[PDB]
DNA sequence: ATCGATGTATATATCTGACACGTGCCTGGAGACTAGGGAGTAATCCCCTTGGCGGTTAAAACGCGGGGGACAGCGCGTACGTGCGTTTAAGCGGTGCTAGAGCTGTCTACGACCAATTGAGCGGCCTCGGCACCGGGATTCTGAT
DNA sequence: ATCAGAATCCCGGTGCCGAGGCCGCTCAATTGGTCGTAGACAGCTCTAGCACCGCTTAAACGCACGTACGCGCTGTCCCCCGCGTTTTAACCGCCAAGGGGATTACTCCCTAGTCTCCAGGCACGTGTCAGATATATACATCGAT
């Protein structure tokens, strides 16, 4: 399902980032970067979820799992 | 010159750039590995919070890697620039 | 319990004709809570370093001068030292 | 009994002193919390709230809107330099990145 | 009297390597390392018990703080060491 | 001795007192200092074993903080745990 | 008196960092980044010192200032 | 090739590369501006702790800036590389 | 690139739904009193920091020369943006089930809290051996040929 | 490949000083025992997450093509490293004063704790108006006919 992050979506993220031209090897490297980021956030969110006696990963578990990593996310945990 | 119009349009809008359903299936696919094969439920705002965080991380990594690209004397991004920005930002800021 | 009433009161004091959306109010609640946890945890470890048990107004003033940048840490401690000196008059 | 004057009213504030006193007490920051610390804390939070709400109202008046959406909060935070150092590690949900198409 | 972790770092050092020793400065490094990791694990368990509306740091918050803070292989061995010590302590 | 009961070498009484007087939470359980001292003892054993190997590779029978830096920066995971720390009197790991 | 951070000392720091060749404009910017680092850490250590009733910047004040700014230092305080 | 012998000799050792007395005068000159005119005393271990921290910060910044230098197709370190290492290093880990 | 087509700010027109004002209610905050210990505050001892001087001697500085490398110019040729036809999967909008979050109510193990007692751990003190430095062997790299 | 000539470790003395073992003492951890409450735990309600179907339809995709740009080469020319002689300020070792850290002892006053009211803030409910599109009008703004 990592190929569901399509090449127009990666190109849209890069054009939001200000990137003028993009090589064809960015798309297989941005998918790996997204894999590593989502593994690092989802492992902490599943750790918080398993610490509580719940089987549903809530919204606050993602916000706490990001404030763990130092990247705070405003807008869901208040 | 459609890159200038596209960058000028995408730097104003606030909507999510990755579509919501294949990001949801990607998050399910990654989440089922850390739960030792059992499947978890996700709140509707949990996937949206994860998608906001992932897209903001991706656009910040892309503007850092484009600073690296313009440092190298070019305009095309090569994955060596993203790989270099991941290790100049550090071990938990770039990873 | 949230900070929606006070953010709206402050907003109607500062900009009397503007309003705030619901998602921006969630941003403001999360912002007030995150700055609260940062300042309170910094004053907590300030009281823990000096072997003290009380978070006074000196601990909050030092945590404000540590966490905030130079321009804000000279205005925020003015607001705090005007509010406490108003409050003690009672 | 005398009429119940709230502690955020005598300090000339708008953020609550009693609620931030309960949050400092039940927050495990210290085993004892002084009296002037919730007044100081609420004044600092009320100043920082009015400081990003003024710039958010300015960016909403610049976008010809009479309502603040979190895009204007991002345009308020990322433009002022002190608030960009205070909120450097903060991601604003549904907020577009500040327009910087660099002139190289 | 100023309490430190110098004696236990020496006991663990003798157990792992019975012929080496530590200098004064590298005992200060280890005595500050134990204090730093203790502060990190206990603060993470503190905010973890604050999230779930609990008042007790039991072994679940310590184990989950170890799983949160540490990397992949160190977490899988450290929770095994902790669970072995808790089982050995409660079996007494 | 409570520490001896758990089969550890790090103290469980001092760790329990630092958890109680450290303001972390209103109450601290019984097995939380046992678990905490076991994790601290394992991490201290890991970094001291790597530092002892790095000191024995330099043919020294004593650990100086150069060996602790060569233990941290050569190991992959202790470099992720101790990434934002600075070992005093520890030279940078050789590279070019 | 930041010119006491001499040109061979900046060269020694760069050679410890692995730098093979150093331009002549590095020495006036290394004495700017070092001044910015010191004007952050010394400001926080003076704040920690003045919070207590002290006139001596101890080793603990520097260690706590550095731990506040994210760069933990070991072997001096603890 | 004296730069290689100098790099290996400096990477083997652990001694402070900046001299203690001019760094101490720099630290006191910077400190007297923040203490509202009245001079402060510095402990003997405080100046060494600050000098170890500043030395480790400058060596790590020169490693990152030399990675950017080798990215740009150069071997000469240029102040634009140190500026870009501080810029993509962040607002917290840089400066 | 002298105007013509082409994207782009005004401007009124719906229209939806989300903000904001109002009400009822409840629990959390304010008032008043007690009461115990934490911190303010003086008094004092003694560390340790600053300041000074004098020699030394290692490192900094100045200058010169040469060769490495930065950088601009240019050409080949690959690969990326763009356009257009085709196809496909995301999104809406309904619907229906049920797993699980969330709340309440009981009760029991569990951890704070006292006292008494003593062994673990800290400060100090002394010895001895690891390490820093040095001195020739023995080898092992480095520019010039 | 060959040179003579610096450049690196490897055995043996010498010595300093700091680690490590040992001892006295004292305070913090261990042991019993109480007792109040937080959390385990069953029971139940009901939200919202998952799953499905059907239809749009906007976005993804395949293919081709022109051309912008990556990248390798080359040629001036700056300017950084190395070397040799000065030269200067860091550093070590004494020495002496005294400011201020750190501890103790008294003591007030501030803040936890409790009980009682009751007003601030939250949940719910509903009008109405800000804003998202929509579509013809007017206005800059250039690229391809």
């Amino acid at each position: 399902n990592i190929q569901g992050i399509t090449k127009p979506a990666i190109r849209r993220l890069a054009r939001r980032g200000g990137v003028k031209r993009i090589s064809g090897l960015i798309y297989e490297e941005t998918r790996g970067v997204l894999k590593v980021f989502l593994e690092n956030v989802i492992r902490d969110a599943v750790t918080y979820t398993e610490h509580a006696k719940r089987k549903t990963v809530t919204a606050m578990d993602v916000v706490y799992a990001l404030k763990r990593q130092g990247r705070t996310l405003y807008g869901f945990g208040g | 010159q459609g890159w200038l119009k596209e960058i000028r349009k995408l730097q104003k809008s606030t909507h999510l750039l990755i579509r919501k359903l294949p990001f949801s299936r990607l998050a399910r696919e990654i989440c089922v590995k850390f739960t030792r094969g059992v499947d978890f439920n996700w709140q509707a705002q949990a996937l949206l919070a994860l998608q906001e965080a992932a897209e903001a991380f991706l656009v910040h990594l892309f503007e850092d890697a484009y600073l690296l690209t313009l440092h190298a004397g070019r305009v095309t991004l090569f994955p060596k620039d993203v790989q270099l920005a991941r290790r100049i930002r550090g071990l938990e800021e770039g990873l | 319990e949230s900070y929606s009433v006070y953010v709206y009161k402050v907003l109607k004091q500062v900009h009397p004709d503007t309003g705030i959306s619901s998602k921006a109010m969630g941003i403001m609640n999360s912002f007030v809570n995150d700055i609260f946890e940062r300042i309170a945890g910094e004053a907590s470890r300030l009281a823990h370093y000096n072997k003290r048990s009380t978070i006074t107004s000196r601990e909050i003033q030092t945590a404000v001068r540590l966490l905030l940048p130079g321009e804000l840490a000279k205005h925020a401690v003015s607001e705090g030292t005007k509010a406490v000196t108003k409050y003690t008059s009672s | 009994r005398a009429k119940a004057k709230s502690r955020s009213s005598r300090a000339g504030l708008q953020f609550p002193v009693g609620r931030v006193h309960r949050l400092l007490r039940k927050g495990n920051y210290a085993e004892r919390v002084g009296a002037g610390a919730p007044v100081y804390m609420a004044a600092v939070l009320e100043y920082l709230t009015a400081e990003i709400l003024e710039l958010a109202g300015n960016a909403a008046r610049d976008n010809k809107k009479t309502r603040i959406i979190p895009r204007h909060l991002q345009l308020a935070i990322r433009n002022d330099e002190e608030l960009n150092k205070l909120l450097g590690k903060v991601t604003i949900a549904q907020g577009g990145v500040l327009p910087n198409i660099q002139a190289v």
